[PDB]
RNA sequence: GCUCGCUUCG
């Protein structure tokens, strides 16, 4: 399914990986570092941190695994607290 | 309410880690530990007693979210 | 040996050891035996709380020589580390603040 | 009396925008101009 | 005095979880915004109220409780024509040094508009006779950090008459 | 740390006085050692602003009195700044309204001043 | 071999050739005066749209006295497409 | 460092990272490859997206938009080398919320 | 492994969250079966089968 | 001198391949890492 | 301390 989700059978080689993926950092890290980096600098393509490889490189928790969701604290609170009335207005 | 009611192992690991990190930073204990010097053991005791004050915020890929309590979810 | 493959995707870390293995059937499948020598070097930072205070006190009192113990103390207010091999360890144990 | 300035913010990088720099931007970013081809001084201290 | 709406990301450590969230949020906001001047806003006094308080996240980093809080706080910022009553906490030859009562010693009235008997001879002489009134004129703020105060304002004292004190 | 509006709503000194008294009583009922030691500027600014307001005639005020004063001044087509200054200062003498209060020309009418004094003194 | 330089070249190197003096005459001065007049008269023209001031502090009785008044030109909506009508 | 005679530590190779990814342990991978190996705190200017020093941006000659950021030191080295290669990475920072 | 000179590495996490994630997700009791085909890998071996 | 106790007993003592100039009286780590 | 080569180890 990963090889056949864009309508064309794309291989696991660098060409198919470039045609499938969009992240500049992963394309540079896998193969053809300088070429991909210079092409990205020419195109000015902004690369997000959605992928796992860029999350590992930039030192942030990856979106896959335990980092897909967020946790909330069950603290004793009261949303929308009563507001002090304005006397002059 | 549409997701799986069972609490996954990743949620378990993350909740236990957050609870252990909090307890290690002088957080109040709600299970009255009996000689447990390891914060992870205290977190596991709180999870088994279902007294962890943490609400998981499951995010859908499109952007929607939903809140599930630890006591509300099913543990194995 | 580039930056991406040698320094970004895979990089060397500390607090790790490497040793030859030998069989031991008397241990559980989820347990592993660690030598005393490596255990005295690989340290774990435990935060002083209301639960393990009396345990960390005894650990500091033992010192870096006895196996159950510690090697360094980082205060909550100041981040200046203190070596347990020098100075009065009893005074440091008696002055273990939370955090 | 005292101005309110934030000490530290939990900033998270969103995305990296690659690009190029003009020579004027290269001059503005740099601090000093390197014109000497030698490395160290003639004295025995060999200071840069 | 005027209300200002602010949105702040407050971090509460885990050892304050037994306390009520709103009380600790108010305490932290007051500790963060006491005796400080916000640029283009003025000197904030304290927190007035908390309007909106959304969910409290816990980050995989520090592990504390981060809450985005919308609140209204009181600040001291005249409207370029307000009348104030201060006390003379000093005087310079180029201008008197009046200070609002225990509030802020930043009011520097220029002595260039009174009747033509204006001068300060360094002996704390206010003005030659023919609770001190003040008319704020313009606000001005400045930054502090510029290498690897901020509120003075101009004060007017016109020919108010002042039958009580010259 | 951005502000939404620095001029959202002007308030008189009575609201500030009430807020300061409430904060002072809540502090003295919930005094914390480490919280106070972390920042002592809060206590200083609150106490000194409360003392400054106490030096002013801002005492003996209530929300009902402020509402009555506002309803009385609404018939005089005065601006919000003028009534705010009159409430904060509480002028007992006419000369305070004659000269000190701005926009004196064409507004005093030499007859409304007595009504203004009667309203502010009540 | 070329010598080594201890200090960087000057930020503005000197030149032995100076710019030719400007042309003189009644025409150049008249054109200069007319350009200055155009600069002075085109900012007050209604075509010169200024930045709309916002965030008024208070409303006052003097607002009517300080209210800026200026005639506004009416664009010909017959030639201009419908998308620019207010 | 690398060798035992050089008193070096063990290396979490690419396949170890792959195994940690397959397990889904994001926090453990972050602690191993960022916190415990090459953690550093840099100063990034939110206006131009360049790296500053001591809370100051020499490019913009200002310090209001400079903010601290945690980062692997190898990543900062890569960014500096790319800036040397005229491939300027401009970082657009934002709040963690 | 075959205990004929194998050198193995031993890492110590420096975070409570990392420790908990390692114990939960990478627990020996929780990974008794491979994800390839579900067959159990941690089982009896020579001198235990005999 | 030691920054804590002010003593001048600063000895270079390496602790398990860690170059460290430390005070000999109170054990205050003056400098570490090479 | 950087580099390279050989050598072993599983
Ligand atoms: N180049 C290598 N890459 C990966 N693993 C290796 C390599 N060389 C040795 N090993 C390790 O050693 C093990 C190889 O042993 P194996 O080939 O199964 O037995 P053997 O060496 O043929 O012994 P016998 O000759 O059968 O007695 C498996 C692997 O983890
Ligand atoms: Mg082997
Ligand atoms: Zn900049």
């Amino acid at each position: 399914d990963l090889m056949t989700y864009k309508g064309e059978v794309l291989g696991i080689t660098r060409f198919g990986l470039a045609k499938m993926k969009e992240s500049v950092l992963m394309l540079a890290s896998f193969e053809k570092t300088a070429d991909h980096l210079f092409d990205a600098a020419y195109f000015g393509q902004k690369d997000s941190v959605c992928g796992v490889s860029e999350c590992i490189i930039m030192g942030i928790p990856m979106n896959i695994g335990t980092g897909l969701f967020k946790l909330l604290h069950k603290a004793d609170r009261d949303p929308n607290p009563p507001k002090r009335p304005l006397i002059f207005d | 309410r549409i997701t799986t009611p069972y609490m996954t192992k990743y949620e378990r690991a993350r909740v236990l880690g957050t609870r252990a990190l909090q307890i290690a930073m002088c957080a109040p204990v709600m299970v009255e530990l009996e000689g447990e010097t390891d914060p992870l053991l205290i977190a596991m005791k709180e999870l088994k007693a279902r007294k962890i004050p943490i609400i998981i915020r499951r995010y859908l890929p499109d952007g929607s979210y939903e809140d599930w309590g630890v006591d509300e979810l099913i543990i194995t | 040996q580039g930056r991406f493959r040698g320094n970004l995707s895979g990089k060397r870390v500390d607090f790790s050891g490497r040793t030859v293995i030998s069989p031991d059937p008397n241990l559980r499948i989820d347990e592993v035996a660690v030598p005393v020598h490596v255990a005295k070097i690989l340290t774990f930072p435990e935060k002083v709380n209301k639960a393990n205070i009396n345990f960390l006190r005894k650990l500091v009192q033992n010192g870096p020589e006895v196996h159950p113990g510690a090697n360094f103390i980082q205060q909550r207010h100041t981040q200046m580390k203190r070596f347990l091999k020098y100075g009065n360890r009893e005074k440091m144990a008696q002055e273990l603040k939370y955090g | 009396k005292e101005q309110f300035r934030e000490t530290d913010v939990a900033k998270k990088i969103s995305h990296i925008c690659f690009g190029m720099k003009s020579p004027e931007e290269m001059r503005q970013q740099a601090h000093i101009q390197v014109v000497s081809k030698n490395l160290y001084s003639q004295d025995n201290q060999h200071a840069p | 005095f005027v209300l200002v709406e602010m949105v702040d990301t407050v971090r509460i450590p885990p050892w304050q979880f037994e306390r009520k969230l709103n009380d600790s949020i108010a305490e932290e906001l007051n500790k963060k915004l006491a005796n400080k001047v916000v640029y283009n806003v003025g000197l904030c006094i304290c927190l007035f109220d908390i309007t909106k308080l959304e969910d409290a996240y816990v980050f995989p980093g520090d592990g504390a409780s981060h809450t985005k809080v919308h609140f209204r706080c009181v600040v001291f910022h005249p409207f370029l024509d307000e009348i104030l009553i201060g006390k003379i906490k000093g005087c310079s030859p180029e201008g008197v040094h009046v200070s609002l009562g225990f509030f802020d010693d930043i009011l520097i009235p220029p002595e260039s508009l009174q009747q033509p008997a204006k001068f300060d001879e360094a002996e704390q002489v206010w003005v030659w006779e023919y609770g001190e009134e003040i008319r704020f004129r313009v606000v001005d703020e400045s930054f502090v950090d510029t290498s690897p105060y901020t509120l003075v304002g101009s004060i007017s004292e016109p020919g108010l008459g002042l039958l009580s004190w010259w | 740390m951005e502000v939404k509006d620095a001029n959202s709503a002007l308030l008189s000194n009575y609201e500030v006085f009430q807020l300061l008294t409430d904060l002072k009583e809540q502090r003295k009922e919930s005094g914390k050692n480490k919280h106070s030691s972390g920042q002592q500027n809060l206590n200083t600014i609150t106490y000194e602003t409360l003392k400054y307001i106490s030096k002013t005639p801002c005492r003996h005020q209530s929300p009902e009195i402020v509402r009555e004063f506002l309803t009385a001044l609404k018939s005089h087509k005065l601006t919000k700044a003028e009534k705010l200054q009159l409430l904060n200062h509480r002028p007992v003498t006419a000369v305070e309204i004659q000269l000190m209060v701005e926009e004196s020309e064409e507004r005093l009418t030499e007859e409304q001043i007595e009504a203004l004094l009667h309203t502010v003194t009540s | 071999l070329p010598d080594v330089v201890l200090k960087p070249p000057p930020l503005f190197p000197d030149t032995d050739y100076k710019p030719v003096p400007l042309k003189t005459g009644e025409g150049e001065e008249y054109m200069l005066a007319l350009k200055q007049e155009l600069r002075e008269t085109m900012k007050r023209m209604p075509y010169f749209i200024e930045t709309p001031e916002e965030r008024q502090d208070i409303e006052r009785y003097s607002k009517r006295y300080m209210k800026v008044y200026k005639e506004e030109w009416i664009p010909d909506w017959r030639r201009l497409p419908r998308e620019m009508m207010p | 460092t690398e060798g035992r005679s050089r008193d070096g530590g063990l290396r979490l190779g690419e396949m170890e990272r792959d195994c940690l990814i397959g397990y889904g342990a994001s926090m453990l991978l972050l602690e191993r490859l960022m916190i415990s190996s090459d953690a550093f705190e840099v100063d990034v200017c939110g206006q131009c997206g360049l790296l500053g020093y001591s809370g100051w941006c020499h490019y913009c000659k200002s310090s209001c938009h400079v903010s601290s950021l945690r980062i692997p030191y190898a990543c900062k080295l890569l960014f500096q080398e790319l800036q040397s290669m005229n491939i300027i990475p401009r970082l657009k920072l934002s709040k963690y919320n | 492994a075959d205990f004929d000179g194998d050198e193995m590495n031993l890492h110590l996490p420096q975070t409570e969250e990392a420790k908990a994630e390692a114990l939960v997700l990478m627990g020996t009791k929780a990974n008794l079966v491979t994800p390839r085909n579900g067959e159990p890998l941690i089982a009896a071996i020579q001198d235990f089968l005999t | 001198r030691c920054p804590d106790c002010g003593s001048t007993e600063l000895v270079e003592d390496s602790h398990y391949s860690q170059s460290q100039l430390v005070c000999s009286d109170c054990g205050c780590v003056v400098t570490e890492g090479v």
